[PDB]
RNA sequence: CCCAUAGUAGGCCUAAAAGCAGCCACCAAUUAAGAAAGCGUUCAAGCUCAACACCUCCCAAACAUAUA
């Protein structure tokens, strides 16, 4: 026959027996692993200057603010001063602890908004939230003393 | 919905660019050229002047003007009315620091454009950007 | 509004298969006749469902008998027809009414064992323009006041037409050429306003009437001030901007046979100069300047002319309509 | 140019003495041709064979049918067909040598990287052009960008380095264990149990 | 067409192993 | 339907979902899909409240309590109430 | 676990929540077999081990809901639909030819009416293809064609 | 630098578009 | 899963070609968003995505679980 036809080679049934002894075999597993167990840095130093710098912080859960509420919201704490931020939350606990905030550590959850000020100007964003039936204001820092909403809300009035 | 309008301060009402781009929401053309034309009249003229037009299902217009374009504004302040066809290999146009300075406080001046950065710095760098889109050199 | 492509299928041949004897049918040819607006009275515009087919020869067996002939087909148009075909170039061009143009194909046979050849029946690639909706697409202003305009010019009422379209059936309204016929004009899909006065029904319809081969702007003849519009755009701006959009669109259908409407003409009298300015608005540029001879700012200097629209007086306005649907049904 | 040249069925200047088709030259893994050059995709031969102006020319109107020439350069790395294999003539007493030349074709063995496309094109959408064209090419091929050809050599090495056999092909084979010689290829030393023949197995860790 | 079992495996295995063994003794 | 309560205030231990609940898929940003909510949040205390307390149209009224209860069933709950 | 009270008044409330069993010698697996010490040895005669991933009308549970590892996810699914059809889990009905480990479905499966010859011979589909590394007590190879 | 981070953040945006080019 | 504004309807050519008809630069304002990547658009408007908030009638019959 030829070398190279339409059909296939032929192989001899030795070389096909070496061929099954040289089967490859892959790694046999023991234990098995699937069944088995610089942005950052800069924004926490950013993060831990706002507080040092700010004498009174707010953290906010709103996230209901659309980009239009959120452009009023930021030209309102623009008019009267106080920054505006939000950073990750994961940072936030490192910088928590860095920053030596206990009551501060449990506040911080899931959508949040920090509000970092040295004059307290969060009588704007209270009449905000009445405005818009929403209550983010929870968990604040003024003067190194850390309120409630309620606490907040008696500030504000 | 929500509409782009850069019809010019002079023509209110022209064919092409007028109608068929926002016109199928049902509003009252003449009504609406009125109220640009008013709106024109009330500001400087000769330069055209992007406005926010509110719509509404219930057939009612609320339209708001910003400013004149800083790339319009440019334009006109170098004294060139068509642009580089090649930016920014040919220069058609220097626009000094003065200038530049001035054209950023009228877009930042303007509320529509939502112009309203804390510093001065950010609305010169985005108008040097803008220029330097355009075909035109800073000076100094 | 849009162009349509069909398939065209004639006769087909027969069969056998006796000793004596032989094949059946022919192959017919594909007809395009165009109707006037009598045909689309009959709704048979938003017919489309691929295409139709023609009839198949016969063979016939007991005893000897050959078989039957083939079929022709004729493809109508509600209002008008221009027939192209897969050539990239149009043989028959014209849009008025009883106008017919043939594609022929056929002899047929059958197969082998008395008379002999293989095939099938017959088809060609056909496509129907019919120049916008009914005979030109009107792009009016925001002063317009076409349907008025065309009810006042003409002693018969508007009625609903359709065409051979994907999409929905614009309003059509007829015109009257004071020689015991009459034309038809088209307006914007639905309720009419005008394409330029920010109104089409539709986006995908102000495109369909944005798509139209002749195109008829129609403005105001009137005042600015004396304009039943508020604010009016002004006659010469508004004339000025839609004209320079027409031109600037396409400089051979600038140089083609599209016309300008005159409207508004119900205030205007035989005195008001309507006709006049209208004149004026046709002879020149489309602009202030009358004639170029070298330096000329448009693309084509002395263009076409207008259409008569609301027509009052007795200089001709009737006859200038007939010219004007006439060079608009010449296509 | 973007796009891909004719090749030619044979050259200007032809090939005067006969020639014999050598299996060999198609025969082992490719070594020159192997890697992109200038090119972020190609399709990397999966075997050995010959390819003439047939090929050449299917595969040339396959990429020229569908490509962008201001996104997608393709260029032909394989030459021109230029082995000449012949035919004798029909109906000829059997045996008596060789006749005139019949048609070129220029052979590529193994691995050999056969259209290299570049530009602002990935191979994401060229994949089923290239799938179709491997599917209908000549010998058997493999459609790989500049990092899956990294990421098979990455695969094979591990899959070498990860083997956990008590014996192997070159660990009876070189030491000519178990008379394995009386059938062993005197080339097999080269392929090490990985090229047999016109096929090729790279499965074979 | 030809294949070996596993039965392959373990007769050829111990016949691998025997000329290995016999190779590894035979080394000095 | 109709206006919803939700009580939440920093009294007892707060809960993640319930202020997810009040946050996400009840507020503002849930206005755009259910037009005519007119949703409120309310700080009056309840005790282990995290209520998100809703008073439909009909007189349907919704207390799902709430402290385990995670925000995606409660809100899957919410979404079951409005479409009944 | 939740309900949905509906009666239009309709509420949802949360009861019968369920707990796990107290003393997880095999804590920080990453498969829940393996979180429960059962990498290997679970079988689909097991009528525990499917009432623990079963829902109640037979719905198929994610890995989320059931915790397990995507492999051994897996591998709980093709236990479920291996006994499902054993007629062990009468307990989760939606509204004889009897059997013993027939893994593909039933209403598909063509009449394997040319039996090949012997040198290229098809066989019948046989067990759960999934349990090819089961943990095998035998010295007999795990058969996947009968 | 902030300039930097954004610089590097529409980096990564073009070459994700232009990966989903492809697609 | 989620979120998607603005100089801006980036400029030349283009009736207009708005990120998406062809070219040049692709900057840049907010924690964070490509002068635009698959749609849709006559032009627009509306979808996402990237970046941020969350993480000739085939032919053996058969059986997986008993310690090479």
């Amino acid at each position: 026959s030829k070398a190279v036809t339409r059909h296939r080679r032929v192989m001899h049934f030795q070389r096909q027996k070496l061929m099954a002894v040289t089967e490859y075999i892959p790694p046999k597993p023991a234990i098995h692993p699937s069944c088995l167990p610089g942005l950052i840095r800069l924004l926490r130093r950013e993060i831990a200057a706002v507080f040092q710098d700010n004498r009174m912080i707010a953290v906010c859960q709103n996230v209901a603010l659309s980009a239009e509420d959120k452009l009023l919201m930021r030209h309102q704490l623009r008019k009267h001063k106080i920054l505006m931020k939000v950073f990750p939350n994961q940072v936030l606990k490192p910088f928590l602890e860095d920053s030596k905030y206990q009551n501060l550590l449990p506040l911080f959850v899931g959508h949040n908004m920090l509000l970092v000020s040295e004059e307290p100007k969060v009588k704007e964003m209270v009449r905000i939230l009445r405005t818009v039936p929403f209550l983010p204001l929870l968990g604040g820092c003024i003067d190194d003393t850390i309120l409630s909403r309620q606490g907040f809300i008696n500030y504000s009035k | 919905g929500v509409i782009r309008a850069i019809v010019r301060a002079g023509l209110a009402m022209p064919g092409p660019p007028l109608g068929p781009v926002l016109g199928q929401r049902g509003v009252s053309i003449n009504q609406f050229c009125k109220e640009f034309n008013e709106r024109t009249k009330d500001i400087k003229e000769g330069i055209p002047l992007p406005t926010k037009i509110l719509v509404k299902p219930d057939r009612t217009f609320e339209i708001k003007i910003g400013q004149p374009t800083v790339s319009y504004f440019l334009k006109a302040a170098a004294g060139i009315e068509k642009g580089a066809r090649q930016t920014g290999k040919e220069v058609a146009g220097l626009v000094t620091l003065k200038h530049v300075y001035e054209i950023a406080r009228i877009k930042a001046q303007d509320e529509a454009f939502a112009l309203q950065d804390v510093p001065l710095s950010s609305v010169v760098r985005s108008i040097i950007g803008s220029a330097r889109s355009l075909g035109i050199r800073v000076v100094k | 509004i849009d162009k349509l492509r069909l398939f065209t299928r004639g006769g087909s041949g027969g069969m056998g298969y006796p000793r004596l004897g032989g094949e059946g049918g022919k192959g017919g040819d594909v007809w395009v006749v165009a109707q006037n607006r009598m045909t689309l009275k009959q709704l048979k515009d938003r017919y489309p469902r691929k295409r139709f087919v023609a009839g198949v020869g016969a063979n016939s067996k007991i005893s000897a008998l050959k078989g039957s002939k083939g079929k022709d087909c004729e493809i109508p148009v509600p209002v008008g027809i221009s027939v192209t075909d897969e050539n990239g170039k149009i043989i028959g061009e014209l849009n008025k009414e009883n106008d017919r143009i043939l594609v022929a194909q056929g002899g047929l046979g059958g197969k082998l064992l008395t008379n002999f050849l293989p095939l099938k029946g017959q088809k060609r690639i056909i496509h129907l323009d019919l120049k916008l909706i009914a005979d030109v697409g009107l792009v009016g202003f925001p002063n317009a006041g076409k349907s008025s305009l065309l009810s006042c010019v003409s002693h018969a009422k508007p009625a609903i037409a359709d065409y051979a379209f994907t999409t929905l059936k614009p309003e059509l309204g007829k015109i009257m050429y004071s020689d015991f016929k009459q034309i038809s004009v088209a307006d914007l899909p639905g309720l009419i306003e005008g394409a330029h006065m920010n109104k089409g029904m539709g986006h995908k319809f102000l495109k369909h009437i944005e798509r139209t081969r002749q195109l008829l702007f129609v403005v105001d003849i009137s005042g600015f001030q004396l304009s039943s519009h508020t604010q009016y755009r002004t006659a010469f701006e508004t004339i000025i901007l839609l004209t320079k959009e027409l031109e600037l669109y396409k400089e051979e259908l600038q140089t083609k046979p599209a016309l300008l409407a005159v409207n508004k003409m119900d205030l205007p009298d035989a005195q008001d100069k309507f006709h006049e300015l209208m004149s004026q608005l046709q002879n020149p540029k489309d602009f202030l300047h009358l004639f170029e001879k070298n330096m000329i700012p448009e693309r084509t200097v002395e263009f076409q002319h207008i259409i008569p629209i609301s027509a009052v007086t007795g200089e001709g306005i009737e006859e200038l309509k007939n010219c004007i649907r006439k060079s608009l049904d010449e296509q | 140019k973007p796009k891909l040249r004719f090749i030619e069925r044979a050259p200007l200047v032809p090939k005067v003495r006969r020639e014999p088709k050598n299996l060999s030259d198609i025969r082992g893994p490719s070594t020159e041709a192997t890697e992109f050059t200038e090119g972020n995709f190609a399709i990397l031969a999966l075997g050995g064979g010959y390819l003439h102006w047939g090929h050449f020319e299917m595969m040339r109107l396959t990429i020229n049918r569908s490509m962008d020439p201001k996104n997608m350069f393709a260029i032909w790395r394989v030459p021109a067909p230029f082995k000449p294999i012949t035919r004798k003539s029909v109906g000829h007493r059997m045996g008596g040598g060789k006749g005139a030349i019949d048609h070129y074709v220029t052979p590529v063995k193994a691995g050999r990287l056969v259209v290299e496309m570049g530009g602002r094109c990935e191979f994401e959408e060229v994949q089923g052009f290239l799938d179709q064209v491997a599917h209908k090419l000549p010998f058997a091929a493999k459609a790989v960008s500049r990092g899956t050809l990294e990421k098979m050599r990455k695969d094979q090495e591990e899959r070498e380095r990860n083997n956990q056999n008590p014996w192997t092909f070159e660990r009876i084979a070189t030491a000519n264990m178990l008379g394995i010689r009386k059938v062993l290829s005197p080339y097999d030393l080269t392929h090490k149990g990985k090229y047999w023949g016109k096929f090729y197995m790279p499965k074979r860790v | 067409p030809r294949f070996v079992s596993l039965r392959a495996k373990q007769n050829m295995i111990r016949r691998l192993e025997i000329e290995a063994e016999n190779h590894y003794w035979l080394s000095m | 339907v109709k206006q919803v309560r939700v009580q939440f205030c920093p009294f007892e231990k707060n809960v993640e979902s319930t202020r997810t609940f009040l946050q996400t898929v009840s507020s503002e940003k849930v206005r755009s899909t259910n037009l005519n909510c007119s949703v409120i949040a309310d700080v009056r205390h309840d005790g282990s409240e995290p209520c998100v307390d809703v008073l439909f149209g009909d007189g349907h009224r919704l207390i799902m309590r709430g402290a385990h209860l995670t925000a995606l069933e409660m809100l899957t709950a919410f979404a079951s109430h409005i479409r009944a | 676990f939740r309900e949905v009270v509906e009666t239009t008044i309709i509420e949802g409330r949360i009861t019968a929540t369920p707990k796990e069993s107290p003393n997880p010698p095999n804590p920080s697996g990453q498969c829940p077999i393996c979180r429960w010490n059962l990498k290997h040895k679970y079988n689909y005669d097991d009528v525990l081990l499917l009432s623990q991933f079963i829902r109640p009308h037979g719905g198929m549970l994610p890995r989320k809901i059931t915790g397990l590892c995507q492999e051994e996810h897996r591998k709980i699914e093709e236990c479920v639909k291996m006994a499902h059809r054993a007629g062990l889990l009468p307990n989760h009905r939606p509204r004889q030819l009897n059997r013993y480990l027939t893994r593909w479905a039933p209403g598909s499966v063509k009449p394997i009416y040319k039996k090949g010859p012997r040198w290229n011979r098809v066989r019948m589909p046989v067990g759960s293809p999934l349990l090819r590394d089961n943990v095998c007590y035998s010295r007999t190879p795990w058969k996947l064609y009968h | 630098s902030r300039e930097y981070w954004r610089r590097l953040r529409k980096q990564n945006i073009w070459r994700h578009n232009r990966l989903s080019k492809n697609k």
